[PDB]
């Protein structure tokens, strides 16, 4: 618990999958120079998102005694916009649900809250069946906005996202 | 313009005199009747601005009137050169040879034109009006 | 607890421990932290060992990622990493040079030992070593221009090669320094800036009726970087026009002469090197040099070279209509 | 079809009745009409364009004619109660579809500097004049009077952004920039004259303070002056 406060800052959590598609829907779509200077920084802080869209990792029973117990003391979720406390359910679809397609826990709930904000906004779907497509969606986007990317790589930077590109194809 | 026109008029005369500054008012007046002026004596104005800036000129040089007739009415608790500062003669006449100009131009036809700035006259003419005792310098006016 | 455990030690082995940090970072997906904690070590032999580490573990951090701040830090790393390899080669050729000069240790450690600025960096090394190579490497990085330092450096390596190389044979003492000019040369071969062609061709053609060398050379180094046969012709002719005295004063206009003649054989021979879209043309301008330089060569007295060369010519601009 | 059968006028309350009659047939096809306005690909957009034209002509037809109307269903008002007490809220809060409402408030929002501009470059309204003229039904009937300016003035603050922009630079059509600012005109006018007949000075304040404070604050013209100068005569 005076663990995981010393680990000063680090950028953000599932706002990136946000905030890469409105920063590529900006420097593509929208044809703005200012907007592909940073994305001089998204393309690549967020590589491993491109090359694995919903990507799992490694999850041990050590990391059961960082959390200890969710119930007593509340997961960490570093990011969140309506506040919810959050049950036994949760839990049982992070040990099990995380096995699988590998969404996690904090993430499913961000999930949830998603297709929460859309359950009646998006027409006949429900709350769990919103967060079904939103995260199928979310990786349309995800790819859709790679293909636009490579797309425009062949008029300055064109030198470069050429050669980058080609080094890239140069992972296979 | 009709658009432009009715809103300005509209809303201004509407106002239930917030405007803590006067001068200000007056000032924005001023400003108004000067650009106004110099728009419609254009040779190159069909008589399409003719009634429409004809509609706005009736209407602000009655609030003028009226604000004239409240500077004859409001001493100075806020050194006896703070009520005719904003005024300004020599921009009533100014006003007053554009208001020539745009008669002038005014053929009969445009009667309407011509009728809102008549009375746009007189309201510029009760303000020289003594209704008190700008003393002499409003007996020159008339002259 | 591992991740503080490993900060904490590592604020207080701390190689080993912000190592360690950053491996468990990038398998539980914080390859940033991972970065930051890395530059943070390597900015707080021994220290170019931790050189050698800071530069493996920052591009551990930045396999991909472009964050511009952490991918400038790369590149200063990778440029740390051009400091540390230069200073070591000059290290070694002024060291072997001033009987083991122990200055130069002492200044390779002060290198290795801290980041230098450009400004102190040209200013000490210049003084009792001159790297020219370096300052040029550097100032390519930064961006400065300076056409007339360029020359300088350029014509200062040279020189230092040619002490070098007294005492070596002739033939050695060449192909050294052919060498070095070409792996130089092919660094900044994109950029003109940091590559004066009229200055170098010039200075070297002196150097050549200085010591007497081939006249080939200089052609054949030429069209060994790439150089385009069009452009290396448009140079020796601008400097044949420009009635340069010095090789009228070195007993050697002829000189230059059939090292153009030369450079037109080799072509000739082989025509594959002009591209074969501009074949036709630069056969055309052939011709109408030739024709320049017969006439200037009959303007001038004869002697027997001087005809074995003009019937040369005439063969020349035979086989060059035959191929047109 | 929709736009020729909307000819004659009182159909539109038996084509209401009809979609309104089944829970699920009122929402799939009212939010199918919305998702279809959230627009070989020159043609698709092309197409794109011209439904939206189909579907805002439309809406204005229906609206004039009747109330309630088929302007009624689509526009998230209930029809059970009188149109005058629907309480409007935002798309999503409290199980509230994304309304055609809230579709038309997303379209005027993301600062119309975009290529396409108002749909209105060859036609009728720049899609200002019918939410100015929705607001005015609403006053006018006195259906909704209230929540229309309300949400309007609170929720988005539309006209103190929208009438920032003063003069729309559209030289491609000076007739479309000289519409686009009468259909505004005579917004702000019925929305100044409402609020101040209520007793709101702070909202009255800012508004009026920024229209006519050309004063170079934290010789400019004023706002008002400029306007007119981009009436060439």
């Amino acid at each position: 618990m005076a663990a995981q406060l010393a680990l000063n800052s680090e950028a953000s959590l599932w706002g990136p999958y946000r905030e890469i598609w409105q920063t590529v829907l900006s420097a593509l779509i929208k044809r703005q120079p200012e907007a592909v200077h940073s994305l001089d920084i998204v393309l690549k802080k967020y590589k491993p998102d491109f090359i694995s869209l919903f990507k799992n990792p490694p999850k041990s029973a050590q990391q059961h005694e960082r959390v200890q117990k969710a119930s007593t003391e509340g997961i960490p979720i570093k990011g969140t916009q309506r506040t919810r406390i959050l049950e036994e359910q949760l839990i049982k679809e992070a040990f099990i649900l995380s096995d699988l397609y590998n969404i996690g826990e904090i993430a499913a709930v961000e999930l949830l809250l998603i297709g929460e904000q859309q359950q009646p906004t998006f027409h006949g779907l429900t709350r769990g069946l919103v967060a079904i497509l939103l995260y199928w969606d979310g990786k349309s986007c995800m790819a859709e906005s790679l293909l636009h990317l490579i797309q425009a790589r062949k008029p300055e930077v064109v030198s470069m996202v050429t050669r980058f590109t080609d080094d890239l194809m140069e992972l296979t | 313009l009709e658009s432009w026109r009715q809103l300005v008029e509209i809303i201004l005369t509407a106002c239930p005199q917030d405007l803590i500054p006067t001068e200000h008012r007056q000032l924005i007046i001023r400003d108004l009747l000067q650009d106004l002026h110099v728009k419609i004596l254009d040779d190159d104005a069909a008589q399409e601005l003719m009634p429409i800036v004809a509609g706005a000129v009736f209407t602000l040089t009655a609030h003028l009137s009226q604000s004239v007739r409240t500077e004859l009415k409001q001493p100075m608790t806020a050194n006896i050169s703070a009520g005719f500062a904003s005024i300004g003669d020599s921009s009533l006449h100014m006003i007053l040879r554009n208001l020539l100009e745009f008669i002038l131009k005014t053929g009969g036809g445009f009667q309407r034109v011509r009728a809102h700035l008549y009375g746009s006259l007189l309201y510029y003419l009760q303000i020289a009006q003594r209704p008190d005792e700008p003393e002499d310098v409003f007996s020159k006016l008339q002259r | 607890f591992l991740e503080p455990h490993l900060v904490r030690m590592a604020k207080l082995n701390k190689v080993r421990y912000m190592d360690l940090l950053w491996r468990y970072y990038e398998k539980n997906r914080n390859f940033s932290n991972a970065a930051r904690v890395v530059a943070k070590l390597a900015d707080m032999k021994q220290r170019l060992e931790y050189i050698s580490r800071a530069i493996l573990s920052a591009k551990s951090s930045t396999t991909m990622s472009t964050l511009a701040a952490d991918g400038e830090f790369l590149h200063e790393l990778e440029e740390k990493l051009e400091v540390a390899r230069i200073q070591l080669q000059i290290q070694e050729t002024l060291t072997r040079q001033y009987s083991h000069h122990s200055t130069v240790g002492d200044a390779v450690s002060q290198l290795d030992s801290q980041l230098m600025d450009i400004t102190k960096m040209f200013g000490q090394y210049a003084d009792p070593f001159r790297l020219s190579e370096c300052k040029l490497a550097i100032i390519h990085c930064a961006g400065h221009s300076d056409p007339i330092l360029v020359q300088t450096l350029w014509q200062d390596i040279i020189d230092k090669e040619l002490s070098d190389s007294m005492g070596n044979s002739s033939v050695d003492r060449m192909q050294s320094l052919h060498l070095k000019i070409t792996s130089l040369g092919k660094i900044y071969a994109s950029t003109p800036r940091y590559f004066p062609l009229e200055f170098l061709v010039k200075y070297l053609e002196q150097q050549v009726c200085n010591f007497s060398w081939d006249a080939g050379f200089v052609t054949y180094t030429m069209q060994e970087i790439n150089v385009p046969v069009p452009k290396l012709l448009e140079v020796y002719d601008h400097l044949f026009k420009a009635r340069d005295p010095w090789w009228s004063r070195m007993k050697k206009p002829l000189h230059l002469l059939e090292s153009i003649y030369i450079l037109l054989s080799g072509y000739v021979q082989e025509p594959s090197k002009v591209p074969s879209y501009e074949r036709r043309r630069f056969t055309t301008l052939c011709l109408d040099a030739i024709s320049c330089y017969l006439v200037e060569l009959q303007s001038m007295d004869p002697a027997p070279a001087l005809l074995n060369t003009v019937s040369n010519f005439k063969s020349l601009q035979a086989k060059l209509e035959r191929l047109s | 079809i929709l736009c020729s059968i909307s000819c004659n006028s009182k159909i539109q309350e038996k084509i209401v009745g009809d979609f309104t009659q089944d829970q699920n047939v009122s929402q799939k096809l009212m939010v199918g009409f919305v998702s279809c306005l959230d627009s070989d690909q020159v043609k698709q957009t092309n197409i794109r364009y011209m439904t939206k034209i189909h579907i805002l002509n439309l809406l204005i037809t229906s609206l004039e004619m009747k109330a309630p109307n088929l302007a009624m269903f689509l526009l998230g008002y209930e029809l059970k109660k009188p149109v005058s007490t629907t309480n409007l809220q935002d798309s999503g809060v409290l199980g509230c579809p994304r309304t055609c409402l809230h579709s038309i408030l997303d379209i005027l929002r993301k600062g119309t500097d975009v290529r396409a501009g108002p749909v209105a470059v060859w036609d009728t309204p720049h899609l200002a004049e019918l939410c100015y003229q929705v607001i005015y039904q609403l006053c006018a009937c006195a259906d909704t009077s209230g929540p229309t300016m309300r949400y309007l003035r609170t929720s988005q603050d539309f006209l103190f952004s929208q009438l920032q922009h003063l003069p729309f630079s559209v030289e491609e059509s000076e007739i479309s920039a000289m519409n686009q600012m009468s259909w505004l005109m005579k917004t702000a006018t019925i929305e100044l004259r409402i609020t101040s007949l209520n007793r709101q000075r702070s909202h009255t304040q800012r508004l009026l303070h920024l229209l006519l404070d050309d004063m170079p604050t934290r010789k400019v013209r004023r706002k008002i002056l400029r306007i007119l100068d981009s009436i060439q005569f």
